RNA sequence: AGAACUGGCGCUGCGGGAUGAACCGAACGCCGGGUUAAGGCGCCCGAUGCCGACGCUCAUCAGACCCCAGAAAAGGUGUU
RNA sequence: UAGCCCUGAAAAUGGAUGGCGCUGGAGCGUCGGGCCCAUACCCGGCCGUCGCCGGCGUCGAGAGUGGACGGGAGCGGCGGCCCGGAGCCCCGCGGACGCUACGCCGCGACGAGUAGGAGGGCCGCUGCGGUGAGCCUUGAAGCCUAGGGCGCGGGCCCGG
């Protein structure tokens, strides 16, 4: 015998990406061959971000993008996003960044490429830098979907800000006692 | 305490801490008869805390060396002094051997206790050994050894059996 | 004592004698098939000791002698020529078997192609003449 | 103290256990030390690079004792092959479990 | 892991020291082997040319 | 109190030169101390007999 | 019948307790060597087939190992 | 006064230190050395799971934990008549295995389990779309088998 413990001694982290994607395939395969010969740690981040979900890869808007690249730092470097790359309508100007994702879209492809910018993959970035050196990593809002404001204390309890499941959001839905003092009691 | 094989005499000293309130503490002797020299300086923390307001923790001992007698050749004669503690109450008893050594003696002594009083090895505390020697010995069995010119046969002599032919032909003359 | 195979490790097996199904000794409705008993009183899941033990995989046998036959070749059953000239660079290492649905006329065909290419097939004289 | 029996080695039966049953850890998985590099490499930060050096910190204990004893993979000794004695009752009262001061030093060799 | 004090040399590749402990220890338990024997009959001899 | 006195007396070894050890340590065991049985000699002491 | 702390059986074999859910050890892949645990060493039954050591005890109902499976008040020139 | 043994002391099928038995002990009490074994512990083998890995350098031309050229000054060591200097291999045209990357390979630690939950299954039954230049009267399915095997097993294959 050894000890009295409940088992996390299995991890339960992705190892192997469960999509029969054999394009995504073919960029592990290229990223763990460089992440375990880098002696540096951004293909060892790149490489964990290619394993996961279709959820934890949200799809990062352009807006965010031509905005965290405007400190004082990021002037000309090439922002890096794992994820696919949206393109906003509520900003007018696009300057000529230079970014390198899977699956930009049509028309953010277009407004990238119109002001002067460069778009790019994952296997034309390892010829640019193995190290990664001089580039941004982003990722999306993992936490924007209607699925996390579902998710709080309790729907019922004080300063729930929950969101109760409901079929249609309206009158006498949800809204009788546990809402209004007058009618049974307040939350 | 389990007396395991015959004991040893320790002659075990010990005080305890000088404290801002006492300086030179009075440094207190017994003589404590064990096995080893870790049950000896056990006991001894057993007897103190009896008679004196000292404990382990606010004492060490200073000296833990076993005693060994001055004739382990001449025969001598012992009265001991004991204070079991028995099933219905507590008693008192003086108690009487004889044997070279007092190695011999009070382990000869709980060897005995346990037989004749069924006192196991924990209750019986011993209070002072000394020899006497000789005509002042009141148990009777002691007092039929002070006799010179003894003399006595052995009669009835019987002796490692199976050792020799397990079925032999031979009734064992007992001489 | 035909073709000589290739390095073969003295073969041990933990185990010869074949699980068989509890109560199988009682009643030929049962089969000896093992299934593992999930009764929640039965001696057999509780391990008592004298009784019939259960597969484990402790029992598995060595990496480099698994699927070893005694000879010392591996079985690999073919049904024509065109799957037996797979076998050209491996006939020191695995052998062939000739299914029972080749009919004695193909089985003779595959026999001295076997002869020319040197497998060792493991049932030659079958269904002959 | 009612599971254990703790008392103070010398130095050759801390020169023993060491050698004999002494094991290493380098971030995990327990290694044969077997060398003076498998210690230098993982822990010649403390200036006790070679073998003997470790043994004299674990003796007289001194500098870096907590980082040489965590270094060291707890001591797995074998079953006592000369005896015991009762295993539950104290060494005062004839038993084994617990203080005993300078008596460990048999008992180490009977372990090993 | 072959065990040292039961071969030499993994004590030689562990602790260099440990043989040149080991031949003062084979010298001085030789020679104080002599100073005995030697000694131990020279009160033996000595006796024995009495008669 | 004890952050106190050591922040004055961190400095104060600062200019003094040393590596002092601010740091507490347990209660270390007992050192090897030396007794003294001046002139008279150990009072010896036995177990009482039972009375009630 | 009802609780508190903690352990345990239920879900768990094995060694020992003659036998047993729960006691005492001790926790389990399949194996070969070595050693011990609780326990035991007349023979069933592996091991005292030791020149084991010291004393007690004779029953016309002897006594004989935790839980545990039969006992008290009271009494004896039975014996130390 | 208290140790043993005795009296106190009766229960229904024949009966329980487990039994046979036991009295210089095979009883009681205190102890010693020996010696026997568990799936406990230690060493070694093998299986599996988990944890941190290792190779796309088949680079027999590759070797780097400092590397290059490069000229302005000097050390040895090269070849003398004390000045000083590229060789891309070659007399062998040459040097095993391997990297199903979802595969190997290394080290290390642990392994019980009902209810229950997962993962794996080149286990199985019935059909469909593909695929095997598959299989067969020179004998398919099925069934039988004291025939030979494999798999830890679900099961599978061959001979009759
Ligand atoms: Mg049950
Ligand atoms: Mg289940």
């Amino acid at each position: 015998g050894v000890d009295i413990r409940h088992n996390k001694d299995r991890k339960v982290r992705r190892k192997e990406p469960k999509s029969q994607d054999i394009y995504l395939r073919l960029l592990v395969k290229l990223y763990r061959f460089l992440a375990r010969r880098t002696n540096s740690t951004f293909n060892q981040v790149v490489l964990k971000r290619l394993f996961m979900s279709r959820t934890n890869r949200p799809p990062l808007s352009l807006s965010r993008m031509i905005r965290k690249m405007k400190l004082p730092g990021r002037e000309n470097k090439t922002a890096v996003v794992v994820g696919t790359i949206t393109d906003d309508v509520r900003v007018q100007e696009v300057p000529k960044l230079k970014v390198c994702a899977l699956r930009v879209t049509s028309r953010a492809r277009s407004r990238i490429l119109r002001a002067g910018g460069k778009i790019l993959t994952f296997d034309q970035l390892a010829l640019d830098s193995p190290k990664g050196c001089g580039t941004v990593l982003l990722s999306g809002p993992r936490k924007g979907r209607e699925v996390y404001r579902h998710f709080g204390k309790a729907p019922g309890t004080p300063h729930s800000h929950t969101k109760p499941y409901v079929r249609s959001k309206g009158r006498k839905f949800e809204r009788a006692r546990g809402r209004r003092a007058s009618r049974g009691y307040k939350n | 305490m389990k007396a395991s094989g015959t004991l040893r005499e320790y002659k075990v000293v010990g005080r305890c801490l000088p404290t801002p309130k006492c300086h030179t503490p009075p440094l207190y002797r017994m003589r404590i008869f064990a096995p080893n020299h870790v049950v000896a300086k056990s006991r001894f923390w057993y007897f103190v805390s009896q008679l004196k307001k000292m404990k382990k923790s606010s004492g060490e001992i200073v000296y833990c060396g076993q005693v060994f007698e001055k004739s382990p050749l001449r025969v001598k004669n012992f009265g001991i002094w004991l204070r079991y503690d028995s099933r219905s109450g507590t008693h008192n008893m003086y108690r009487e051997y004889r044997d070279l050594t007092t190695a011999g003696a009070v382990t000869q002594c709980y060897r005995d206790m346990g037989a004749r009083h069924r006192a196991r090895a924990h209750s019986i505390q011993i209070m002072k050994v000394e020899e006497i020697a000789a005509s002042k010995c009141r148990r009777p069995a002691v007092k039929q050894f002070h006799d010179s010119k003894i003399k006595f046969p052995l009669p009835h002599r019987v002796l490692r059996r199976q050792h020799k032919p397990r079925f032999t032909t031979k009734r064992p003359n007992t001489f | 004592a035909a073709l000589r195979p290739l390095v073969k490790p003295k073969i041990v097996k933990k185990r010869t004698k074949k699980f068989i199904r509890h109560q199988s000794d009682r009643y030929v409705k049962i089969k000896r098939n093992w299934r593992k008993p999930r009764g929640i009183d039965n001696r057999v899941r509780r391990r008592f000791k004298g009784q019939i033990l259960m597969p484990n995989i402790g029992y598995g046998s060595n990496k480099k002698t698994k699927h070893m036959l005694p000879s010392g070749f591996r079985k690999f059953l073919v049904h024509n020529v065109k799957e037996l000239e797979v076998l050209l660079m491996c006939n020191k290492s695995y052998c062939a078997e000739i299914a029972h649905n080749v009919s004695s006329k193909n089985r003779k065909a595959i026999v001295e192609r076997a002869a020319q290419l040197a497998i060792r097939v493991t049932n030659p004289n079958a269904r002959l003449r | 103290e009612p599971y254990i029996a703790w008392g103070y080695p010398n130095l050759k039966s801390v020169n023993e256990l060491i050698y004999k049953r002494g094991y290493g850890k380098i971030n995990k998985k327990r290694i044969a030390l077997t060398d003076n590099a498998l210690i230098a490499r993982s822990l010649g930060k403390y200036g006790i690079i070679c073998m003997e050096d470790l043994i004299h910190e674990i003796y007289t204990v001194g500098k870096r004792f907590k980082e040489a004893n965590n270094f060291l993979w707890p001591f797995k000794l074998s079953s006592p092959r000369g005896g015991m004695k009762k295993k539950t009752t104290h060494f005062v009262e004839g038993g084994d479990a617990g203080n005993r001061e300078d008596q460990i030093n048999r008992l180490i060799r009977r372990m090993n | 892991k072959k065990n040292p004090l039961k071969n030499l040399r993994i004590m030689l590749k562990l602790n260099p020291y440990a043989k040149t402990m080991r031949r003062n220890t084979i010298l001085r338990q030789a020679r104080n082997h002599k100073l005995r024997v030697d000694k131990a009959a020279a009160a033996a001899a000595a006796l024995q040319a009495k008669s | 109190k004890r952050v106190k006195e050591n922040d004055q007396k961190k400095k104060e070894a600062k200019e003094k030169g040393t590596w002092v050890q601010l740091k507490r340590q347990p209660a270390p065991p007992r050192e090897a101390h030396f007794v003294r049985t001046n002139g008279k000699e150990p009072e010896l002491l036995e177990p009482i007999p039972y009375e009630f």
